[PDB]
């Protein structure tokens, strides 16, 4: 209760099965019980409560909309709890939670023990994995003008994007993924500048996506 | 209430 | 199970001015000792939600008493008196009278800041884009206030729906602004059978569109 860490693979295909474990960091002693629950978030989505179990017994409840396809189990002596998932589809996609919930008795007011772990987004696909592909935006504005790179076609997320090996900051927006109707995410990162720079200044964008262990660098020049 | 422990 | 209806979706408050966030469950709250079972939680941009107010208006050790909460066994209402920029996210209602735990819907609470108006760029796609097979022209929109914002795509003069998709970037922490991606995607034949390609940018901060073209070549 004083700390929760979520862990779990983070891509699963839609056969397999989801496995996530929660590890509890306890704190000060106390006499009662707890109550750990998993609760799920899709992409922009809200909150939906997937099931849970109090630490002293071993029966769980669960939500019914999860179709009897969630298996959540715990172990004190492992100061665990998991969950398990199966079958899976691309609505499962989401960034899961584990949390611990209890009143708390034991000061001179009642008061309350909350805690949440900080969650592990698990993304649901059959896609394979693919490194992105990195192309220059040029500037096609008389004052201030803008470069970017497209990173496009690559699975799974996420990609790393930054200007002149990090020495460029101010003024970059690098965009949240969409992903394509293929299964692959895309993105762009623009960053705008003086155009008095653009002959005297390079500009760089650095690619890194590990899933994939690529890496790429291109130049932006007019 | 139901899904939250107690401890004392 | 419970419904929970939480309003509104979306609240840009003015600093300093009062924020009032509604919940709704389906069902009675009260539990056979009395307590009615409704948390409030916050989360904050990149983190977890965490707990704000228990039992309807209870406030957890750290939060200011500008945050208070009222109802009844059905309707229950956070209000935040002044609102300050460390309280922007994501507000959940949650009852727990009963399984399963039912979570309203989320109210995302942003700072409202004086109009500013998009900066507009157009991105002509590379000759390696067009050796690809398929060709991206890119449409920013850069450092805006409000949100909303309309982005047409135009082909050789011609309004073009379909096959663009859009992406927005959470409101800046430095001058509370939102930036904008547009992306028309096509085949490469497609893209080379037209000449001009456009986006013209409609928002609040501009008395008229802008818009902003390329001629392909």
């Amino acid at each position: 209760q004083v700390q929760l860490v979520e862990s779990g693979p983070g891509v699963v295909k839609p056969s397999e099965t989801l496995s996530l474990t929660c590890v509890v960091s306890g704190g000060t002693p106390g006499r009662g019980f707890l109550y750990w629950s998993w609760v799920r978030q899709p992409p922009g989505k809200g909150l939906e409560w997937i099931g849970g179990t109090a630490t002293n017994t071993d029966i769980t409840d669960y939500n019914p909309s999860l179709k009897s396809r969630a298996a959540i189990s715990k172990d004190t002596s492992r100061n665990q709890f998991l969950l398990n998932l199966k079958p899976l589809t691309a609505g499962d996609t989401a960034v899961y939670y584990c949390t611990s919930r209890a009143k708390d008795y034991r000061g001179p007011s009642y008061s309350r023990i909350d805690v949440w772990g900080p969650g592990v987004l698990v993304t649901v696909s059959s896609a394979s994995t693919k490194g992105p592909s990195v192309f220059p935006l040029a500037p096609s504005s008389e004052s201030t003008a803008a470069l970017g790179c497209l990173v496009k076609d690559y699975f799974p997320e996420p990609v790393t994007v930054s200007w002149n090996s990090g020495s460029l900051t101010s003024g970059v927006h690098t965009f949240p993924a969409v992903l394509q109707s293929s299964g692959l995410y895309s993105l762009s990162s623009v960053v705008t500048v003086p155009s008095s720079s653009l002959g005297t200044q390079t500009y760089v964008c650095n690619v890194n996506h590990k899933p994939s262990n690529t890496k790429v660098d291109k130049r932006v020049e007019i | 209430a139901v899904g939250i422990g107690a401890v004392f | 199970d419970i419904v929970m209806t939480q309003t509104p979706l979306s609240l840009p408050v003015t600093p300093g001015e009062p924020a009032s966030i509604s919940c709704r469950s389906s069902q009675s709250l009260l539990d056979s000792d009395g307590n009615t079972c409704l948390d409030w939680f916050l989360q904050k941009p990149g983190q977890s939600p965490q707990l704000l107010i228990y039992d309807v208006s209870n406030r957890v050790s750290g939060v200011p008493d500008r945050f208070s909460g009222s109802g009844s066994d059905t309707d229950f209402t956070l209000k935040i008196s002044r609102v300050e920029a460390e309280d922007v996210g994501v507000y959940y209602c949650m009852q727990f009278v009963e399984f399963p735990l039912t979570f309203g819907g989320g109210t995302k609470v942003e700072i409202r800041r004086t109009v500013a108006a998009p900066s507009v760029f157009i991105f002509p796609p590379s000759e390696d884009q067009v050796k690809s097979g398929t060709v991206s022209v890119v449409c920013l929109l850069n450092n805006f206030y409000p949100r909303e914002a309309s982005v047409k795509w135009k082909v050789d003069g011609a309004l073009k729906t379909g096959n663009s998709q859009e992406s927005v970037t959470e409101q800046d922490s430095k001058d509370n602004t939102y930036s904008l991606s547009s992306t028309l995607t096509l085949s490469s034949t497609e893209y080379q059978s037209h000449k001009v390609y456009a986006c013209e940018v409609t928002h609040q901060g501009l008395s008229s569109p802008v818009t902003k073209s390329f001629n392909r070549g």
